């Protein structure tokens, strides 16, 4: 049943309606009068469903623009490898990747912009300096055994290949060969080639440039080869590869050993080590290579679950009509029917899952470094973090807003009769009001002890208040977990791992004030890549601030979701749409009741729930873990470095986050007003763009509280005095002027709310860990 | 509170204004011989300081510039001024220009280049046109063709 | 009648439908469907005569709306059901649809001028007389 | 209850009736235009102020009104 | 200094504006 | 005592702020409820009325005037500071306000006490 | 529902929006359920009188 | 007044008062109040391009 059926060449590839644009839908084609015109061409542009009902027809643009992102995202990539060949200082990093700044951005020398190229990047093949870079582009390449600038322009131009053939595909399974409804229908076809050949073949791909490139490229620096004269084809010379692994690549042949299933010879070049390397701060590379073979096999053998064209394997369909119970109905039936119909149900999981998945590389790539020497680039960990915990809440929030759309768009009673959907959509309201009981109860007994510690502290009552120097509020189940995985490596459950993160070493200390040197990894330049993280009352009191911040975030767009079709104050919701203001001043008034209006108010507070994760981190990884070793006394020097707590007056010595963030003035001191000492002193510095960003996001986010707090009838009617003396001296245009509509201004104002927001944060958090 | 009595002086004799010059222009000489290519090389740093010589400063020795129509100071605002309203009166009347000529709403989406050029050119010279349309009550529409709300 | 096949939700009748008023709908079937509840949740509708209890007059007028839209069913009526137990006729009024003129009904909120011609609120100040008499 | 008064400008074209998601409104014949008919509102007491009738109203300025008065049980929108 | 007497004297000229103040608070209800 | 001193000024003036807002807030409502446009025909009350678009878009342009300007200000100031440049700022000096004191007998070096002082 | 007995239009909201009207619309003496201009005078003259009270206060 | 001709509006509450239409339809009845049709260049605040006058709300100006 699995075929390919492709119409030829449905659509002509002309430049006709480049002179009419807005042809798409009916209501653009006749032309703007108005300039609310101007903005629905723009919102309407990507909606495919708005342009015609023909579902064939919306998954070819669908799959075509697919085509057309990749191109742009392979543009990009190409970009990076192009300003790291030519206009970095990658050849000078490569020898020093300790003692230098990464740079791969230089400067012009107009109006006085070339202060923003510093010296501590200043050195041999880029003398006039550049932007300090935060990326870890360079960590990355020199993990992947990038040694010379020449072969990153290779990469640069392998990326446009990539680029322009992506490009290419894009019309022509558009313009030439363009799939029917049916193909795209495959989903056991597409499960298996995706998790069989994209994901696992790509996984064991990688690892033949893992064995042959990336090892014998760090055996050749760890003898102490400089780079410029490493051989990145050491690894397709088997005598070669001899002298670097013994045993997988020796006597006892390197392929005969393969199938003869002799694969105890491959223990040289394949490991099961588990914790960080000691000189680098990072991971085993042959770690990583027996991690990418292992996923592999298993990505590999998991495509071959779903049934295609040779009888065997599994059918979805009947997978999920089997799993139902008396406490579900009909159980998952329909679900079939839903996830390959509805485009945007499958955009709503996706984006769930990817967004899920980002927040899991922030933790997982602090805590497990993958790159030597990443570890204490501080300024590069802070951004890695902070850069994929935005990019996993934006996602999130886009599956609340496509999952929202498929109840709207997509949704039909026929197919969801008693089913798992059906019967969520029964008991919305309990479903809301036990989520709006436990949003409460978190708010109220997380920052209520914020509250409690700032009043308490003010009335000269430190003993009352929740803190490690006062009432103790132990994580005691997270300090559970961490003895768990401390012992696990060796011990009884994992007897042949050889180490794990050091993060959870905590067993055996209190606070991260009394930590030794030897409990810490630290590198050459005597500074800590990573640590034991300490969990106290602080920990256990942000922890419950994280619950809250993601629970009023699911409450809002859950309640987007549960109730986009209907409300007890709207019945027929779903006739107004996804997107619209209000259904008008009465019953009260109904501002903001659409399911688009709660994406709107889930960004604040996904706005919210990340900018309190990004601020923890940041201050704890400063007061507890990062910091110097000195090699007298042992002595870890974190870089805030141990508050005195008074109490009696016998003071008592935390760390600096465990004794001053349990209160928001510690908080607004310690943390906002000491720290911002960096950005708002970087003028006349190459740090003083970030204090002209600081100011500017600023500027931003307060701009957009215009269009948050207003409303358009106000500027419908201010329009009015100005286009009357644009009338009196005939200077009127034909495109009437109009205010923004209802749902723009708000779109306008989230939208200029987040982006003053977080690029303040960005220009606080840079400056911060560039200068110190 | 201290009354300053001399608030502007020449900067030349603004002895916190050598300290700046001086200052700049060592900077200037750093980058010249074993340096990096800088926006004020030491040329560049010597003709900025020669125009702020005839200028007036502060105490703290930068220059402050007089906006109330005194003419040894005319190139602080009054020849800004000048250059200022033959730019923005140019493109305001190029835009005017071409408003009256558009065929419809889709010029204002799809802009006509030769006719833009040509608004844009006219517009160079605006006083020319705008001045005889601007005592003639040709520069105005009637009270009775241009709409009012309710009062 | 009979009432459509529906397992129940959390989005029906609370105590204002026990002390208040609440809403009786009323339409006949020719064919065994399935219609989406304005409580949320999905229905099955009886080949027959069908009675649904509901908690205001729009979501009675809803689901009414959407029996034209999907399924032409026409003939929809719609109750108000007093605690009491009374029940009286509120839609249609007079059996000819609203939209249809009907020689008959009386004009009700007829204002006889153009909507600029009234009165300044001065005129009727201190009386509880409106401007839109 | 709302106010929901018809002008003398109406059109007679019922697209507020059919706007409306209460049934406040109805077509009675008229003269006074060329459809012979004009809107009105005998239920307002059913009227929740929603001013879909006004967005369906194509004569400049408006041919019904709703002026949002005292709030009942009904006009408030409560099913509750 | 403000003697207990004149505490006293206080809230009995205090307890006559309160009752002033309740005649004119329900004249003006 | 400048704590007094502080408080007082700050006091007063967000006093006076909001008996300004209140002040335009009851002219607002005197047009609704109390203004008859008879009673008032052709006055120089109901002339403000007749050209209300013509003050609206005047007023406009000058906050736009001054809104454009000043910030652009500003940020050119913040820009050549960055950049360390702060001998480029553009400073401006009252002379215009500095004229208003010498003509109450301050002693300022370049400004005329015009009627003599 | 009494409150608020300036406005029977508020008396009879059976909501909390009864409440937080009455609040808010009490000091607006002009609209309130059976004013003339002569008695709407008179209360102001004492009502400015308690004004004057709570400053001397 | 006749179809075809510019006429100026003269309705205060009109969004084209003082503004120039083209009649594009006379109801040649009695007992109609507003029986002038005009259609405009500017569409309203809701996207209509056409009203119906009275005589005595219109001014030919052709
Ligand atoms: C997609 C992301 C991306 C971004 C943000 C940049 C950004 C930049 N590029 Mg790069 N570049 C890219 C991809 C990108 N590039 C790609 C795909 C190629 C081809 C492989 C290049 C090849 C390239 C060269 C050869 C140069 C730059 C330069 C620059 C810088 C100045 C911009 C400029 O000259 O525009 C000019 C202004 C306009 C085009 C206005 C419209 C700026 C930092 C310049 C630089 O770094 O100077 C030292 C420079 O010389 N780029
Ligand atoms: C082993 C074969 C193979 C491989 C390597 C891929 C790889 C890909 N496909 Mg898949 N695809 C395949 C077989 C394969 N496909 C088959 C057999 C079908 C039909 C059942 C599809 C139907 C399909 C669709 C509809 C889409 C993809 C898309 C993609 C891209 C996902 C985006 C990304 O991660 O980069 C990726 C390039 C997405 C894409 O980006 O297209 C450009 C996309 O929208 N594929
Ligand atoms: C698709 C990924 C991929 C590709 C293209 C290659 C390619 C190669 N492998 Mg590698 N290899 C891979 C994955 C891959 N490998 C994996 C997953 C493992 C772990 C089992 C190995 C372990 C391995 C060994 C032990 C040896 C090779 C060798 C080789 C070379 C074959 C030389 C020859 O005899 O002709 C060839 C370059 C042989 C060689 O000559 O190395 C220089 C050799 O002895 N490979
Ligand atoms: C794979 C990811 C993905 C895909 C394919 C889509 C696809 C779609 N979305 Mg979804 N969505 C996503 C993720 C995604 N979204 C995410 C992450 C969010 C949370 C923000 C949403 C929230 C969302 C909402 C609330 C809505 C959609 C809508 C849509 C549809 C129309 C898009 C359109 O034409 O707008 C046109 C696009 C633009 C006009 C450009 C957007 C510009 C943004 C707002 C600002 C960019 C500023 C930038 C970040 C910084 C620049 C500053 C600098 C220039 C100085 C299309 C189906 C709309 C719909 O109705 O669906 C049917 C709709 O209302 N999406
Ligand atoms: C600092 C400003 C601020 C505060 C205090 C709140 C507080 C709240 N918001 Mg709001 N919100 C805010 C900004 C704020 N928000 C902004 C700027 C927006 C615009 C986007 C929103 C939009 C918004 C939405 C869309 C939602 C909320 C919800 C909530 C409630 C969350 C549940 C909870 O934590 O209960 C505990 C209560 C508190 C933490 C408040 C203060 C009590 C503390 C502990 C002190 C106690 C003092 C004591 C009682 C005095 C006696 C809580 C009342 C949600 C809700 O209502 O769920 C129930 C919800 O869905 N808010
Ligand atoms: C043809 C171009 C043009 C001209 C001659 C005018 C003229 C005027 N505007 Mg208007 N304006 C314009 C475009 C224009 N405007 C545009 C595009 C906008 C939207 C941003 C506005 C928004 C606007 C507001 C909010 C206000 C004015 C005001 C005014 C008046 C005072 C001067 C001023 O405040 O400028 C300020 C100008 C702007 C804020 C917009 C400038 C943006 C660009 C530079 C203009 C576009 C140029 C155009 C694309 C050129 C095309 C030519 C080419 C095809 C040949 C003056 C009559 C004020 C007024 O009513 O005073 C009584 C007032 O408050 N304008
Ligand atoms: C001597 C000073 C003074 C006096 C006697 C009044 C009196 C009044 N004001 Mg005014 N007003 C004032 C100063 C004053 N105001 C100031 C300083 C402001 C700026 C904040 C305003 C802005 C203002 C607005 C926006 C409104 C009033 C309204 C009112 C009326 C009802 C008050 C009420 O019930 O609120 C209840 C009190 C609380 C909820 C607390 C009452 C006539 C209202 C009104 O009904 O106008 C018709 C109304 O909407 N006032
Ligand atoms: C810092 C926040 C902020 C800023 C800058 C503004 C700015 C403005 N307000 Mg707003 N306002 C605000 C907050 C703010 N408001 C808030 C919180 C409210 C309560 C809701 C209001 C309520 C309000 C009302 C009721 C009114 C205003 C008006 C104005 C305009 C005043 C005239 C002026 O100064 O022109 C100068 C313009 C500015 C200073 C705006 C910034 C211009 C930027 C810097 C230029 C951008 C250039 C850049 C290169 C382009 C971006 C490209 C990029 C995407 C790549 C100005 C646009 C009035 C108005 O419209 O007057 C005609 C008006 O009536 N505001
Ligand atoms: C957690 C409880 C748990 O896991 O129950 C799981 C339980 C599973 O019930 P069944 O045996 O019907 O499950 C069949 C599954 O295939 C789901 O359809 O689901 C429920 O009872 C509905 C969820 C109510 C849960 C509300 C909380
Ligand atoms: C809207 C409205 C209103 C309101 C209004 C307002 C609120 C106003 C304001 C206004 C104002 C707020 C004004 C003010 C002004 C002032 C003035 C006018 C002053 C002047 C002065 C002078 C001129 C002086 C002089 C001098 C000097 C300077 C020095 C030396 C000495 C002498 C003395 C000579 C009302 C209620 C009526 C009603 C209607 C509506
Ligand atoms: S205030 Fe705006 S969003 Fe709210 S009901 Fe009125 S028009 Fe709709
Ligand atoms: S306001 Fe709403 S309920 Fe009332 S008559 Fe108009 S459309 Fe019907
Ligand atoms: S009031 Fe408006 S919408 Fe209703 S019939 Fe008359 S013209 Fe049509």
């Amino acid at each position: 049943p699995v075929r390919v059926l492709v119409d030829n060449d449905p659509v002509p590839t002309s430049t006709e309606k480049w002179g009419k644009p807005g042809w798409f839908e009916r209501n653009l084609a006749r032309g703007p009068k108005t300039t609310t015109w101007i903005w629905d061409l723009h919102a309407l542009a990507h909606d495919f469903e708005t342009h015609t009902s023909d579902k064939e027809e919306i998954s070819r643009k669908i799959f075509s623009a697919h085509f057309g992102h990749l191109a742009v995202v392979c543009v990009w990539l190409s970009g990076m490898f192009w300003h790291g060949a030519y206009f970095s200082n990658f050849t000078a990093w490569m020898e020093n990747p300790l003692g230098l700044k990464p740079s791969a951005q230089t400067v012009w020398p107009v109006f006085g912009q070339e202060i923003l190229n510093d010296p501590s990047t200043v050195a041999k093949g880029f003398e006039q300096g550049g932007i300090v870079i935060t990326s870890g582009l360079f960590h990355l390449w020199r993990a992947v055994g990038f040694t010379t600038t020449g072969q990153l322009a290779a990469m640069s131009i392998a990326m446009l290949i990539i680029a322009a053939l992506f490009l290419f595909a894009g019309w022509f399974h558009y313009h030439k060969r363009a799939p029917k409804l049916e193909w795209f229908q495959n989903v056991e076809s597409m499960l298996n080639h995706h998790l069989a050949g994209l994901f696992g073949l790509g996984s064991l791909f990688w690892t033949g440039h893992l064995i042959h490139v990336a090892l014998p490229v760090k055996a050749q620096l760890d003898a102490g080869i400089a780079p410029a004269q490493v051989n990145p084809f050491a690894g397709l010379d088997y005598g070669l590869m001899g002298q670097y692994f013994p045993k997988g690549f020796g006597p006892n042949g390197g392929l005969g050993a393969f199938f003869t299933l002799n694969w105890g010879q491959f223990t040289d070049f394949l490991t099961f080590k588990g914790g960080l390397e000691p000189a680098t701060g990072a991971l085993y590379l042959t770690d990583i290579a027996h991690h990418h073979l292992a996923i592999a096999t298993l990505f590999i053998i998991a495509g071959h679950m779903y049934r295609t064209n040779w009888g065997i394997g599994h059918s979805i369909k009947e997978m999920l009509e089997a799993h139902k119970g008396p406490l579900t109905g009909e159980g998952h039936r329909g679900l079939y029917e839903v996830l390959t119909t509805s485009w945007h149900a499958q955009l709503a999981i996706n984006l769930a899952m990817a967004g899920s998945i980002t927040i899991i590389v922030a933790h997982h790539m602090y805590a497990m470094n993958p790159y030597p020497y990443m570890g204490t680039d501080y300024a590069t960990q802070i951004s890695l973090f902070t850069h994929h915990m935005w990019i996993g809440g934006f996602l999130i929030v886009g599956a609340g807003a496509h999952a929202a759309i498929f109840m709207v768009r997509d949704y039909d009673p026929v197919t969801n009769q008693n089913n798992l959907l059906d019967r969520v959509l029964r008991h919305r309201d309990a479903i809301i009001s036990h989520l709006n009981w436990v949003t409460l109860f978190l708010g109220f007994h997380s920052f209520g002890l914020y509250v409690h510690n700032d009043t308490m502290q003010a009335l000269g009552r430190p003993r009352d208040m929740f803190a490690d120097f006062a009432i103790p509020l132990q994580p005691v189940f997270a300090q559970w977990i961490q003895n768990i995985h401390a012992a696990a490596p060796g011990g009884a459950t994992a007897p042949w791992v050889g180490g794990t993160s050091p993060t959870w070493y905590t067993g055996a200390l209190s606070s991260a004030a009394t930590l030794q040197a030897n409990q810490v990894l630290a590198l050459a330049n005597d500074k800590i890549s990573i640590s034991p993280i300490h969990l106290g009352t602080a920990d256990f009191m942000v922890h419950h601030i994280f619950a809250l911040c993601i629970h009023v975030t699911v409450l809002i767009l859950l309640k987007g979701v549960l109730f986009a079709r209907s409300s007890r104050l709207i019945p027929d919701k779903a006739n107004l749409g996804f997107r619209f203001p209000c259904d008008g001043p009465g019953r009260g008034g109904t501002c903001q009741s659409s399911a688009w209006d709660h994406v709107f108010l889930g960004l604040f507070w996904m706005y919210n729930t990340i900018s309190v994760v990004i601020f923890h981190f940041s201050w704890k990884m400063q007061s507890d873990v990062w910091g110097t070793v000195d090699r007298s006394t042992g002595a870890v020097n974190h870089i805030i470095g141990n508050t005195d707590v008074l109490l009696g007056g016998q003071t008592v010595a935390l760390s600096q986050y465990a004794a001053s963030s349990i209160n928001i003035n510690g908080w607004l001191r310690d943390f906002l007003w000491a720290q911002s000492s960096a950005v708002i002193n970087s003028y006349g510095g190459p740090l003083s763009a970030y204090g002209l960003m600081f100011l500017g996001a600023h500027f931003i986010w307060a701009f957009s509280l215009m269009f948050l707090f207003s409303g358009r009838g106000y500027w419908q009617e201010l329009i009015e005095s100005i286009v009357w003396a644009h009338n009196k001296l005939k200077v009127a245009p034909a495109i009437q002027p109009r205010a923004l509509s209802i749902t723009q201004g708000r779109a306008v104002g989230v939208a200029h709310y987040l982006l003053g927001g977080i690029a303040t944060t960005w220009a606080f958090f840079l400056a911060r860990f560039l200068a110190l | 509170q201290t009354q300053v009595k001399d608030p502007l002086k020449l900067c030349k004799d603004v002895p916190a204004y050598q300290e700046l010059k001086t200052q700049r222009l060592e900077a200037a000489q750093k980058a010249q011989a074993d340096g990096k290519p800088v926006t004020f090389n030491e040329a560049g740093t010597k003709q900025k300081f020669e125009r702020y010589d005839t200028a007036y400063c502060g105490q703290d020795g930068y220059p402050h510039l007089i906006t109330s129509g005194q003419l040894d100071r005319a190139g602080d605002f009054l020849i800004p001024s000048v250059l200022f309203l033959w730019i923005a009166g140019a493109l305001g009347w190029a835009g005017r220009l071409y408003l009256a000529e558009s065929k419809g709403p889709e010029d204002e989406i799809i802009i006509d280049l030769p006719k833009a050029i040509k608004c844009l050119l006219l517009g160079l010279i605006w006083p020319v046109q705008a001045i005889p349309e601007l005592i003639s009550g040709k520069i105005r529409v009637p009270e009775d063709r241009v709409t009012i709300s309710p009062r | 009648g009979s009432t459509p096949l529906f397992g129940g939700s959390t989005g029906g009748l609370l105590r204002k439908a026990q002390i208040e008023e609440k809403y009786l709908i009323v339409w006949n079937s020719k064919e065994e469907q399935v219609f989406e509840m304005p409580t949320g949740g999905a229905a099955t509708m009886v080949a027959g005569t069908n009675v649904l209890y509901l908690a205001r007059k729009e979501q009675c007028h809803a689901l009414h709306r959407q029996l034209v839209s999907t399924f032409k069913i026409r003939d929809s009526k719609i109750y108000r059901v007093y605690p009491n137990g009374e029940q009286v006729l509120i839609f249609p009024m007079d059996g000819v649809p609203s939209e249809k003129s009907n020689p008959g009904r009386e004009v009700v909120g007829y204002v006889p001028r153009k909507i600029g011609d009234n009165p300044n609120p001065v005129d009727v100040k201190f009386t509880g007389k409106e401007t839109f008499d | 209850s709302h106010s929901v008064k018809i002008y003398d400008t109406c059109i007679g074209c019922t697209q507020c009736v059919r706007a409306c998601p209460l049934d406040v409104l109805e077509m009675v014949p008229w003269d006074g235009n060329k459809a012979g008919t004009i809107a009105s509102s005998p239920r307002t007491e059913d009227c929740v102020g929603c001013k879909r009738c006004e967005t369906a109203c194509p004569t400049d300025f408006l041919s019904i009104r709703v002026y949002l008065g005292a709030e009942t049980t009904r006009s408030m929108g409560l099913a509750y | 200094v403000v003697s207990g007497a004149q505490v006293a004297i206080a809230f009995v000229v205090a307890l006559i504006a309160g009752i002033a103040a309740l005649l004119l608070s329900t004249a003006l209800g | 005592d400048h704590t007094t001193m502080a408080a007082l000024y700050t006091h007063h003036q967000y006093i006076a702020g909001f008996l300004m807002v209140g002040a335009f807030a009851h002219g607002a409502i005197f047009f609704v409820r109390d203004y008859d446009p008879k009673a008032n025909e052709n006055n120089v009350l109901a002339r403000m009325l007749e050209h209300k678009e013509a003050l609206i878009s005047h007023l406009s342009w000058v906050s736009l005037f001054l809104g454009f300007h000043t910030l652009g200000l500003y940020v050119h100031n913040d820009v050549m500071l960055a950049f360390g440049r702060p001998e480029d700022q553009l400073l401006i000096e009252p002379v215009f306000a500095q004229f208003v004191q010498v003509q109450s007998g301050k002693i300022i070096e370049g400004i005329p006490a015009l009627f003599g002082g | 529902t009494r409150f608020p007995k300036f406005s029977q239009d508020l008396a009879q909201d059976p909501t909390t929006r009864r409440i937080w009207y009455g609040i808010a619309t009490a000091h607006d003496f002009e609209s309130h359920d059976g004013m003339t201009e002569e008695s709407l005078y008179q209360k102001l003259f004492a009502t400015h009188f308690g004004h004057l009270a709570i400053i001397f206060l | 007044i006749e179809r075809g001709a510019k006429v100026r509006i003269l309705r205060k509450e009109s969004y084209w008062y003082r503004e120039v239409g083209t009649v594009a339809s006379v109801d040649k009845s009695e007992k109609t109040i507003y029986p002038v049709t005009v259609r405009f260049e500017k569409v309203n605040y809701s996207g209509i391009n056409t009203n119906n006058f009275g005589v005595s709300e219109l001014e030919e100006v052709e």
